[PDB]
């Protein structure tokens, strides 16, 4: 096994600007026919990958004019003109030379734009959900750039660290945001014997925690 | 007109196998190997093997080896791969891919992939609760609500809001699994104006189970 390795997990641009994605290798896909065994190809992101660039320096059928590889020994480097809208995603390196194939890590592309604030909203259980024995507080923070972002569970003023389920979308290809909805489950007899319960986010878009809440008898 | 159909979705349970397909069109079927590769859910990407199928010569990973069994079938332009001894750890999708070996070595064209879940066995419907704040000002225009669909197995969910009239605004969140179940919800921005006088019920589809809910959120 030759173990294939990219730098970066993702690597943020905006459009228009030129994009430089690395690539390294275990030994050294040389040849002496000439040629360097590498391979690009570029996962987008509920699609199929696609062969961009071929033995190193060759731009494959259909491929644009933008794209471009170089590098030598285990050094490799994949650079895109100008960055638009469709070559969002995954790229993925790969080396054909020695068995098995080896595939790196990957390589994200994502988008850059002004910054954005959360617009975040809490949600009591539902009267149904509650006969059935549960109760869950789901808090959604909607659009908002950047991906990073904290949300802090507070029940009557305490913590809550165990019992919360987040799940965050992939970068919107309409507005470039980013949303996430943080979960939170109780048994319904934890939940009957507290007050107030507090959905926190620190985000960069506010010098202070954004805070929503709601309170159990409150009508 | 070149393309590669695999099969699709695949429902297995441990223990037992599978045959994956993936036909190839557009093109001379023989005159160009076929690699297979597998992927986790987002750990990366891997070689399986290829087959020649002008003979079947297969040239496997080590590691996939006694596991993996390509097998061609120049009837017409069909490919298969069979899995056997499935574990948890081969849940994942599997790509298979086509072959310029001689003058490129370019894998050119894919496949859509197959997910294969190999679970614990389970299969249960979801359950519906809808999600409507707990106090909303007229100046607070944008208003948002939800739907949280918890308690499923397995994948997917066919989240709708109105009838599919609700286009915009709508955030379906990708599901996490529980314990042994799925769970997901979905948002919605809707005026002030509207969602007062005007009714709005999330159409919640489980293929699955064969079960349709709708319910209204008050």
């Amino acid at each position: 096994d030759i173990v294939m390795t990219q730098a970066a997990p993702s690597v943020p641009v905006t459009p228009g600007e030129s994009l430089s994605i690395s690539c390294r290798s275990s030994k050294s896909l040389l040849h002496s026919n000439g040629d360097t065994f590498l391979y690009w190809f570029l996962q987008r992101p509920g699609q199929s990958p696609q062969l961009l660039i071929y033995r190193m320096s060759n731009l494959a059928s259909g491929v644009p004019d933008r794209f471009s590889g170089s590098g030598s020994g285990t050094a490799f480097t994949l650079r895109v003109s100008r960055v638009e809208a469709e070559d969002v995603g995954v790229y993925y390196c790969m080396q054909h030379l020695e068995y098995p194939f080896t595939f790196g890590a990957g390589t994200k592309l994502e988008l850059k734009r002004a910054d954005a604030a959360p617009t975040v909203s809490i949600f009591p259980p539902s009267s149904e959900q509650l006969t059935s024995g549960g109760a869950s507080v789901v808090c959604f923070l909607n659009n908002f750039y950047p991906k990073d972002i904290n949300v802090k569970w507070k029940i009557d003023g305490s913590e809550r660290q165990n019992g919360v389920l987040n799940s965050w979308t992939d970068q919107d290809s309409k507005d470039s945001t980013y949303s996430m909805s943080s979960t939170l489950t109780l048994t319904k007899d934890e939940y009957e014997r507290h007050n107030s319960y507090t959905c926190e986010a620190t985000h960069k878009t506010s010098t202070s925690p954004i805070v929503k809440s709601f309170n159990r008898n409150e009508c | 007109q070149i393309q590669l159909q695999q099969s699709g979705p695949e429902l297995v349970k441990p223990g037992a196998s599978v045959k994956i397909s993936c036909k190839a069109s557009g093109y001379t079927f023989t005159d160009y190997y076929i690699n297979w590769m597998k992927q986790k859910p987002g750990q990366g990407l891997e070689w399986i093997g290829w087959i020649d199928p002008g003979s079947g010569n297969t040239k496997y990973n080590e590691k996939f080896k006694g596991k993996a069994t390509l097998t061609v079938d120049t009837s017409s332009s069909t490919a298969y791969m069979q899995l056997s001894s499935l574990t948890s750890e081969d849940t994942a999708v599997y790509f298979c891919a086509r072959e310029k070996t001689t003058y490129y070595y370019a894998m050119d064209y894919w496949g859509q992939g197959t997910s294969v879940t190999v679970s614990a066995a389970k299969t249960t419907p979801p359950s519906v609760y809808p999600l409507a704040p707990g106090s909303a000002a007229q100046t607070n225009s944008m208003v948002t609500l939800g739907c949280l669909v918890k308690g499923y197995f397995p994948e997917p969910v066919t989240v709708t809001w109105n009838s599919g009239s609700l286009s915009s605004g709508v955030h379906t969140f990708p599901a996490v699994l529980q314990s042994d179940l799925y769970t997901l919800s979905s948002s919605v921005t809707v005026p002030s104006s509207p969602r007062p006088s005007e009714t709005v019920t999330c159409n919640v589809a489980h293929p699955a189970s064969s079960t349709k809910v709708d319910k209204k959120i008050v």
